[PDB]
This record gives C-alpha cells, structure tokens and sequence, in this order.
C-alpha cells in the first residue's frame, strides 16, 4: 500500500588519522539494498538485495560516482562546520543526512525528506513545502543563505519529486514478490516459573515483515499494557524481525491471559493462551 | 538511486 | 551530547541444543558512532564475528548488528560486551535463551 525511500549518509571526521570517513545505506520500506562505504579497499556502492543487482552497470557507476562526491561534499561540509563553531582540533565531529520520499498506494508523491544534522543533533532540512529551508541554529543560518543563494532546493525538489518516486516505484515492481508480500509473524508463548507463586507468560513473534507490529497481554479478556514488559523490534539479520511482551502472574492463573497480535500479513487478529 | 550532489560542496 | 547504547542479545531461530543458529548482538541508540563490539563464548573472544552497515534512527542516534555462527549447548555461556565512551567501563550483556 504505502511505501517509502531513504537514504542515511554518515562522514564522521577522525583529526590525526586522515580525512573522515563516508558511509552510506538505501532503503525501500524496511529493506536496505544498497550501501557504500569510503574506506573499502575498492569504494563502491553495493548491492544488499536481490532485486537491485540485475540493475545495470551504467546504474552502479553512476551510484559510486555521486557516492564518491558526497563524501568529498560532507568533507568539506565538516571542516566548513568546524570553523562556524570554532571547535577544538583535537575532537571528532559528525556530520548526517537522510533523505528519501513516501508515496501513497496510488503511487503519487505523499512527501519527501532532506535533513541534516550535526553531532547528532538538528542542523538544516528541507521543509515540507520543499522550497525552504529551516535552520536550527545561527551557523546553519549560514549554510541556509549559500542554499538559498544558489537555489538548491529546486534541485532537491525535482529529485524527490521526479526520480525519488520514479525510482521507488520501479524497485517496489522488481521487487514485488518480496517487498509487496508481508510476512505474517510465528507466534507463541513460554512459560517460566519465577517462584512458587509467580511465573513469567512471554509471548513471542517471530520472522515478520515489515517492522510495524502490535504485541499485548490481556487478563480476563481486558487490557494490562501497565505491568506489561517489552523488548524493541529487533532484526533477526534474514530481514526479518523479532519482538516479545512479557508479563508476571500469579500461579495456578495463567488460563487468564491472553496473547493478542497484528500484522499487515495478518488477515485478522490473533489470540494466544498458555 | 540516490541524489547528484556534484558542485555543490560551496554550499556548506 | 553522548548516549549510552543499548543492547539486545538472542538468537536468530529459536535455539535448539546441538543445533547450529546464528548470535545476534544488536546495539542501539548510541552516539557518537565509534563503539566497540565484541562477542564471547565462555569468556573468550569470538574470532570471526560480522558486523551490519552502521545506520541511524529518526531521532540521529546509531544502531548495529553484529552477528555470529553458534551450536547452543546445555553448559557453554555466550555474551555480547561493548566499549563506548558514553561508560565508565565496558558492558557485557550475557544470552539468555528465554530472551
């Protein structure tokens, strides 16, 4: 239905060992399918599914080659930084991007991203109108008046507007058969006595896609998401992903509790027992 | 297929 | 602002003794992004463990999976221990097959 693009850029500067190093990851929903890495032996951009490699190889010089500018774009971009903010040389810096664009089941651009940040924290993006730009802090109201002044954000916005959804919507084609195709989650409970008196109920799921996933416990047929332990979804690393909810109950009443559990590749809701 | 950012490295 | 990773460690499939699985070491939330990650199997240092392309959350912090090869037994330990600057000292995390 709804789908998405991304790409997250990262050069982080190491002062006394060379110049920074750039790294890259694409993503389609929650798949990634391309990455890239500045220090590789050989720099360039590489398949990390299927459905990318068939792509030509007019496709990956052109990937490597823009990925070969970035990072000498976010290397200066680094140093410029540096001085706005008069930092120590001593000290490491990072410098992030992620941008990309979601699109509606129709297939039409529902918004696109562009967003920066430095040292982990905010520094310019692209607003949602994608013709300006918001500065988070004075040294980015520099970097936002070189933008404005060489009208960059018609470039990004034609971009996103034109080859981001263009190119979504042909890898989500080529890659139907895994990226439109939900994976329902394996379900089930285990069982582990804390005391006499109390055991632990965990429900588990397992081996779902996309991310997105509802996980709860009820007792007597309503709510206990306050007493309810979770874990955060997790990658089982076959692109897949994990999740459990955990609760304590007293003994001799674990016919109580139920299991409940929603998932795009679930047709209807599931209920579990002990 | 990501962005072409050739040339813009002034923009910082 | 630096932030103290957190860290998941649990197997791929549901461990089986004498069944050979994959050990997954997921650290998340962390900044800045130089951390060190290494894996153990009764104390001793796991040679051949791979690592995931370094990524980031909505909210800019990093996260990465480092993954190993492993046969659950009845008596061997596994854990996952991590250096980052965010911590006075390492932090191992031990796998919990109930987990």
């Amino acid at each position: 239905g709804s789908h998405s693009m991304r790409y997250f850029y990262t050069a982080v500067s190491r002062p006394g060992r060379g110049e920074p190093r750039f790294i890259a990851v694409g993503y389609v929903d929650d798949t990634q399918f391309v990455r890239f890495d500045s220090d590789a032996a050989s720099p360039r951009m590489e398949p990390r599914a299927p459905w990318v490699e068939q792509e030509g190889p007019e496709y990956w010089e052109r990937e490597t080659r823009n990925m070969k500018e970035a990072t000498q774009n976010f290397r200066v971009g680094l140093n410029t930084l540096h001085g706005y903010y008069n930092q120590s040389e001593a000290g490491s810096h990072t410098l992030q991007r992620m941008y990309g664009c979601d699109v509606g089941p129709d297939g039409r651009l529902l918004r696109g991203y562009r967003q920066d940040a430095y040292d982990g924290a905010d520094y310019i993006a692209l607003n949602e109108d994608l013709r300006s730009w918001t500065a988070a802090d004075a040294a980015a109201q520099i970097t936002r008046r070189k933008r404005e002044e060489a009208g960059e954000a018609e470039q990004c916005r034609n971009y996103l507007e034109g080859t981001c959804v263009e190119w979504l919507l042909r890898y989500l084609e080529n890659g139907n058969e895994t990226l439109q195709r939900a994976d329902a989650p394996k379900t089930h409970v285990t069982h582990h006595p804390i005391s006499d008196h109390e055991v632990t109920l965990r429900c588990w799921a397992l081996g779902f896609y996309p991310e997105e996933i509802s996980l709860s416990w009820q007792r007597d047929g309503e709510d206990v998401t306050q007493d309810t332990e979770f874990v955060e979804t997790r990658p089982a690393g076959d692109r897949t992903f994990q999740k459990w909810a955990a609760v304590v109950v007293p003994s001799g009443e674990e016919q109580r509790y139920t299991c409940h559990v929603q998932h795009e590749g679930l047709a209807e809701p599931v209920t579990l027992r002990w | 297929r990501v962005e072409d950012v050739t040339n813009t490295a002034e923009y910082w | 602002i630096q932030k103290t990773p957190q860290i998941q460690v649990y197997s791929r499939h549901p461990p089986e003794n004498g069944k050979p699985n994959i050990l997954n070491c997921y650290v998340t939330q962390f900044h800045p992004p130089h951390i060190e990650i290494q894996m153990l199997k009764n104390g001793k240092k796991i040679p051949k463990v791979e690592m995931s392309d370094m990524s980031f959350s909505k909210d800019w912090s990093f996260y990465i999976l480092a993954h190993t090869e492993f046969t659950p037994t009845e008596t061997d330990t596994y854990a996952c221990r991590v250096k980052h600057d965010s911590m006075a000292e390492p932090k191992t995390v031990y796998w919990d097959r109930d987990m």
